[PDB]
């Protein structure tokens, strides 16, 4: 319960003071003004950077329950399959490097 | 001087110790003079729900001693 | 060799990241396998009593199971007091 | 007479390519920018308190124009 | 009676963050030769409360959001998650215990690039979303690292617990075994936040840097305030990850202030480097995360994960 | 208990507010801009009055015109102007900007900014000295200080 | 009412999916994923998942979403069109809600409705276990058990994230 009403709280109060935000200003009564999809084109690059973001955030999930998989009586299996996980990521910036894949330069 | 910057921390250090003193001053005056009851798993969940049914009161952090013993 | 010294004195100038990376990686993969301790590491979490002993019904003839808790006989943990 | 700017080839030995290691893995000549704007928050700043301070000026100052007599 | 614990916390964080804009200006100031502000109250202590009143009488800018709903929610969500990434936080004792408090924060920081992205969006502006663009990228490669350090760090500590880490550095702080991956997760934390040197948000590099070029934004205060909470936190999640302060329980005072004073040691840091160091470039930081930080910070990963198991240190479950 | 208390206390305060924390856009045109870089600098450090020194135009509530305004900028001026958020003041610095200056008969010069924009305060000099600026801007808050908003609201 | 907890969720659950299932403008319909994905978490919390909860919300929510809203922003969208101004966008809104309604009435009204399975209304709690008092979280001790038990599991998982990273580069190279 105690974590609902926390959440609630700040929500709520972060929405009060938006709506005063922009609210108060009102007060003022300042004069009218009477005065001001597709492509981007967006580069690949930072499509590219933000998939292998993911790539490496799903390795991550999985590399996350590490702490507790050091429990175990089978340390000598949890270990190499630990170093695997890692290296595999390794693997993946590597090839990401040796293809330019982390260039920015057109 | 540099030692007119420190008026300014004082207020951000007063400001930032208030929590932590305000949650440990309250959880001591909710449960009886003790720090807040830590259940993280289902065993210690178990022993406090016993003690909230031990006390009489409906408070797990009521403790009865030996003079329940009989 | 010389011409091996020589590529390590190359990357040590141009990729000191690198060479430390693969470096500390490499102790990552090959200690554990030396080390005298990782077997103490094993014995330690098999110590540890998550469930409950269930006890075993004494047909009469387990001269090595201990009948009571302080009794001499069973596993002991005298090894991780002095570790 | 000329001299240049930027014409030293470093040298290649581990004393040195070790030193530059370090430098770059441990961050020393970053940590030494570091101590210089420490120095200074430790100086008596040089700001005067105008209005009650002026900046200090000379006779031959030239401001707003005057009129004279006699 | 946790009513009260919630406001108890909640304002004096908005307090924090007010003052923390004085001494950024005073400590920037003294750094420079010059003292900031020293004439709106003693010591410039009122000038936060001139600064807050004279911000939310202004009036609103133009021009006119693309998405209404996405221009209010971009403040809601960058203020409501901040203020949500204090609650489990132990000093010495949280307001919300949680047994996985570590991931809590890993995934409440992960959220807040969707304020980024939503003003972005609601700005109404090619060249304003571009920016934005940049900027999530920013954040998301940084992720990695402080997500990849801290599970390396936990290693040690043995549980998701933030109270745990109090425990695990009874006897020392945890930067001792642990300071390269220290020196790697202040970085981060620099670049998480968009601050100098990484602030390139606030940089000469961006599309929509310009003096003359306008976008749909604001408000101004909820996001500066936002953003300020979020330094203050990182700081004290460093130092109760890597400094760790010993707790009394018969005293929990004192936890809190040489708690206090660590954190504010780091945040002081953070205003530090804003003084000394001039501003990366956008590829120059990235070239930083992924070809410096990630591959070191792996390797450390693997190490971390060995070491406890040849030195027979695994820490306890529970 | 009057509405005449209250009206004239919460206009102070805000009066207050405002002129202790001014922001200002300089518009650094020519030499007169050096002057404004030497208001900011350690003598006399304009960011000890609450005058941040390098602030956004879209944060700005006062515009310094720092130099000689031509023809092919005062549409970009008038567009910065047109984009401040109110309430927004001006600040003419220097000779060029409050007539036109040595350049007062160019054909390629508007003869004073105020052809432009409305201006607060002129600052003469050429340049003003960094003091004489600052002198200028403690002016403009003394301007602010003697503002009326809601006492006139009030008497509507 | 906080003993129809779950069912409450549920229910913010289905209507979340309407939302992104009318297929809005693609910025809104990653607004009701993202509400979805965190109404699933807090299902998943009350049931004892807590790391799994937490994994929707840094991996989920944290990961793939910013991703989907990264890309909608630099190849789809750039504003929207007002949500519920089209025909067909508002006809599947309120067609859904009109079922979900529904669902919701009868299942509360006979504790019972039935479409394809045998739904009971009496509520969620009346299926939980009624005897926890282990030292441990045993979601956790699964999850943890992906390395001592699930090597295979791993090595194939771990080289389809690899292949994904090749194979991506390769699609997007363009020649
Ligand atoms: C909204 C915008 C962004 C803010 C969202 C904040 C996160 C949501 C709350 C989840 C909290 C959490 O997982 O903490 C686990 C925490 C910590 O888990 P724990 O295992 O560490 O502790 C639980 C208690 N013990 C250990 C004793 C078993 O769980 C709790 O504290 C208990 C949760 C109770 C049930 C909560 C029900 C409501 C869930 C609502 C989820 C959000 C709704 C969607 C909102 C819109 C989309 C985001
Ligand atoms: C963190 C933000 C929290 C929210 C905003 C703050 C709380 C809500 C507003 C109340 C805060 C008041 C701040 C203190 C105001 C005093 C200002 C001051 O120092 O004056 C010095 C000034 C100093 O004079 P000066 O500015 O001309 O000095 C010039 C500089 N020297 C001296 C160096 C040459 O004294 C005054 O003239 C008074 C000005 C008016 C002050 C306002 C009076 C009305 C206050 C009550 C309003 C009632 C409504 C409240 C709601
Ligand atoms: C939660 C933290 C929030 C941070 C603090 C927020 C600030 C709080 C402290 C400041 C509050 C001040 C509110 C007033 C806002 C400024 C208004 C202003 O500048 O005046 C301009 C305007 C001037 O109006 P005007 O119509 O005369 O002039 C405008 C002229 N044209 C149209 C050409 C532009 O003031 C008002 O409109 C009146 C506002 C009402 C203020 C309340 C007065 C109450 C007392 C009157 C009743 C008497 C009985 C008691
Ligand atoms: C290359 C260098 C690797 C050296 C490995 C030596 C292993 C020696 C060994 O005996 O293996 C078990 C090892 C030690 O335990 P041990 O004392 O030998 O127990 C004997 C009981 N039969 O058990 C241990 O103590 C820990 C074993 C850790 C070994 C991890 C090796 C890394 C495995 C992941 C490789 C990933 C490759 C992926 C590449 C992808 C390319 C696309
Ligand atoms: C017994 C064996 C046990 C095994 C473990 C052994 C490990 C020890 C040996 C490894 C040492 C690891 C050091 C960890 C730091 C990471 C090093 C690093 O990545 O820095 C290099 C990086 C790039 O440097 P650059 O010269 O630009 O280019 C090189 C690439 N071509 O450049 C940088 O990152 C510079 C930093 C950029 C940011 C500058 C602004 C911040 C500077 C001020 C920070 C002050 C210190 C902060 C400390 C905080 C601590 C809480
Ligand atoms: C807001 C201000 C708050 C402060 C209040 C006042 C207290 C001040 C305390 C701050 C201490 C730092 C300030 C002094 C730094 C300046 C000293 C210096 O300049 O040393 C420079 C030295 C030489 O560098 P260099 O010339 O390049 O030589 C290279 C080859 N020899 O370079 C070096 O030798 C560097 C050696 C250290 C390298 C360490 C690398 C980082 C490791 C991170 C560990 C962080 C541990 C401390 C964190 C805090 C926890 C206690
Ligand atoms: C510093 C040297 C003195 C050591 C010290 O900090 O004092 C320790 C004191 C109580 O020690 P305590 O941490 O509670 O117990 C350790 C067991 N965990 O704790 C205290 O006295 C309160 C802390 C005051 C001393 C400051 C220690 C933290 C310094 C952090 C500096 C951050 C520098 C960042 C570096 C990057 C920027 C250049
Ligand atoms: C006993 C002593 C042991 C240590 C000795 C180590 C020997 C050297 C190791 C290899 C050094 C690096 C080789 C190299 O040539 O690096 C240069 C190059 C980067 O140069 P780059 O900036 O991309 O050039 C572009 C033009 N400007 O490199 C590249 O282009 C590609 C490099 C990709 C490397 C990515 C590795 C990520 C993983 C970090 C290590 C983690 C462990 C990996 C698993 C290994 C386990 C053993
Ligand atoms: C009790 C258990 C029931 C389980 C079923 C639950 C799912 C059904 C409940 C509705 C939930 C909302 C799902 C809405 C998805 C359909 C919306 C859609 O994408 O349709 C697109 C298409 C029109 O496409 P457009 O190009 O924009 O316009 C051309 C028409 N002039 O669409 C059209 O041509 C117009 C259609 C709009 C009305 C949609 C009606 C629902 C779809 C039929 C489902 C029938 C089977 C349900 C069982
Ligand atoms: C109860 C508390 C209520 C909230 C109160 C919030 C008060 C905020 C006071 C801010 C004081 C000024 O602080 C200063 O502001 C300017 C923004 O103009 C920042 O300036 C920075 O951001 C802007 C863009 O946003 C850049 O143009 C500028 O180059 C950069 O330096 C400074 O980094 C900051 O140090
Ligand atoms: S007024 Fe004088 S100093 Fe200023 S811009 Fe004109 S010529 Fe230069």
């Amino acid at each position: 319960m105690n974590l609902m009403l926390a959440l609630l709280t700040n929500f709520t109060l972060a929405t009060l003071l938006v709506i005063i935000a922009f609210w108060l200003p009102q007060l003022n009564v300042y004069s009218e003004k009477t005065s001001p999809s597709a492509r981007l084109p967006f580069s690949m690059k930072f499509f590219l950077v933000a998939i292998t973001f993911l790539l490496f955030d799903l390795e991550i999930a999985l590399l996350l329950p590490l702490p507790w998989a050091s429990q175990t009586a089978n340390l000598n299996t949890m270990l190499t399959m630990a170093l695997f996980l890692i290296i595999l990521l390794a693997v993946s910036l590597a090839y990401e490097w040796t293809q330019k894949g982390l260039e920015w330069t057109e | 001087m540099w030692f007119e910057v420190l008026p300014g921390i004082a207020v951000m250090g007063v400001c930032l110790f208030i929590p932590g003193m305000a949650t440990a001053r309250i959880h001591r005056f909710s449960n009886g003079g003790k720090e807040k009851r830590v259940a993280h798993y289902p065993y210690q969940w178990y022993l406090m729900e016993r003690d909230r049914r031990v006390s009489g009161v409906n408070r797990s952090y009521v403790s009865k001693g030996l003079e329940n013993i009989d | 060799a010389e011409r091996v010294a020589a590529f390590l004195k190359n990357v040590w100038a141009k990729e000191p990241v690198l060479v430390a990376s693969f470096a500390i990686a490499g102790l990552a993969v090959i200690l554990p396998t030396l080390s005298p301790y990782t077997k103490y590491s094993l014995m330690i979490n098999r110590a540890t009593p998550y469930n409950y002993p269930v006890p075993l019904r004494d047909d009469g003839n387990m001269p090595d199971v201990p009948s009571h808790p302080q009794d001499p006989q069973g596993p002991s943990l005298e090894w991780l007091k002095r570790l | 007479t000329y001299k240049y700017v930027n014409l030293r080839e470093p040298s290649m030995d581990m004393k040195s390519v070790t030193d530059r290691a370090a430098q770059t893995l441990l961050w020393t000549e970053l940590i030494r920018g570091l101590g210089m704007t420490l120095s200074y928050l430790f100086r008596e700043p040089a700001t005067i308190n105008y209005p009650f301070e002026k900046g200090p000026l000379s006779p031959r100052f030239r401001g707003e124009h005057a009129l004279r007599r006699y | 009676m946790f009513m009260i614990n919630i406001l108890m916390l909640i304002i004096p964080i908005l307090l924090a963050v007010a003052f923390l804009t004085l001494v950024e200006r005073k400590v920037l100031g003294y750094m420079q030769l010059r003292k900031g502000p020293n004439v709106v109250g003693p010591y410039g202590l009122l000038q936060p409360i001139a600064d807050a009143i004279k911000l939310f009488i202004k009036e609103p800018l133009r021009p006119a959001t693309s998405s209404a709903s996405m221009f209010i929610l971009a403040p809601i969500m960058a203020l409501g998650l901040a203020l949500t990434m204090w609650i489990p936080l132990p000093m010495p004792y949280p307001l919300i215990n949680m047994n996985l408090g570590v991931l809590f924060m890993l995934a409440m920081s992960s959220l807040a690039v969707y304020s980024i992205l939503w003003s972005g969006w609601a700005s109404n502006s090619k060249y304003a979303l571009i920016g934005a663009l940049r900027a999530v990228a920013q954040t998301i490669s940084y992720e990695v690292t402080l997500a990849i350090i801290l599970l390396s760090v936990l290693l040690m500590s043995g549980s998701f617990t933030l109270s745990t880490l109090i425990t695990t550095q009874e006897q020392m702080w945890l930067i001792l075994p642990a300071w390269p991956l220290a020196m790697m997760w202040f970085i981060s934390t620099l670049a998480e936040t968009n601050r100098a040197p990484f602030d390139l948000t606030e940089g000469e590099s961006e599309l929509v840097s310009g003096f003359n070029v306008e976008y749909a934004a604001g408000p101004f205060a909820l996001f500066f305030m936002a953003e300020y909470a979020n330094i203050i936190m990182m700081n004290i999640f460093t130092a109760i990850l890597f400094l760790g302060t010993s707790h009394n329980p018969h005293m929990p005072e004192l936890y809190t202030i040489n708690f206090t004073i660590k954190s504010l040691l780091l945040t002081m840091s953070f205003l530090w480097i804003r003084a000394s160091y001039p501003r990366f470039r956008y590829d120059q930081l990235m070239h930083l995360l992924w070809k410096n930080f990630l591959p070191l910070t792996l390797a450390l990963c693997m190490w971390h994960v060995s070491l406890p198991i040849l030195t027979s240190g695994i820490p306890p479950q529970t | 208990s009057r509405g005449e208390y209250v009206v004239a206390k919460l206009d102070d305060l805000i009066n207050w507010a405002r002129r202790s924390s001014l922001w200002p856009m300089t518009f650094g045109l020519a030499c007169c801009a050096v002057e404004m870089m030497h208001m900011a600098a350690p003598r006399y450090d304009m960011d000890r009055f609450g005058v941040v020194f390098r602030a956004s135009p879209r944060q700005s509530d006062v515009m310094i015109v720092a130099g000689t305004l031509t023809n092919k900028m005062a549409p970009a001026l008038r567009k910065v102007y047109d984009q401040m958020p109110e309430p927004r003041y001006v600040v003419s610095m220097g000779s060029c900007a409050n007539g036109g200056g040595y350049y007062h008969y160019s054909y390629s010069v508007v003869r004073g900014c105020d052809r432009i924009v409305p201006v607060d305060i002129y600052v003469p000099g050429c340049p003003p000295t960094a003091e004489a600026l600052l002198y200028g801007i403690l002016q403009l808050q003394k301007k602010i200080k003697r503002e009326k908003r809601l006492r006139i609201w009030y008497r509507r | 009412m906080m003993l129809y907890i779950v069912f409450i969720l549920s229910v913010i659950f289905v209507m979340g999916f309407v939302g992104f299932s009318s297929k809005p403008s693609p910025i809104y319909g990653g607004l009701g994923l993202i509400v979805s994905g965190g109404v699933g978490c807090g299902i998943v919390l009350n049931f004892g998942g807590s790391f799994l909860g937490l994994m929707v919300f840094l991996i989920y929510l944290g990961g793939m979403m910013v991703v989907f809203g990264y890309t909608t922003a630099m190849a789809t969208e750039q504003y929207p069109e007002i949500w519920l101004s089209n025909k067909a966008v508002l006809g599947a809104f309120v067609t859904g809600l009109l079922m979900e309604f529904f669902m919701v009435y009868y299942v509360l009204k006979d504790k019972e409705v039935e479409v394809v399975f045998e739904f009971n209304g009496l509520g969620d709690w009346v299926i939980y276990d009624t005897g926890d008092s282990g030292f441990f979280s045993e979601e956790a001790m699964g999850i943890a058990a992906l390395y001592s038990y699930g090597t295979w599991l791993v090595i194939v998982t771990g080289w389809s994230l690899l292949i994904g990273v090749v194979v991506i580069m390769e699609i997007t190279r363009g020649n």
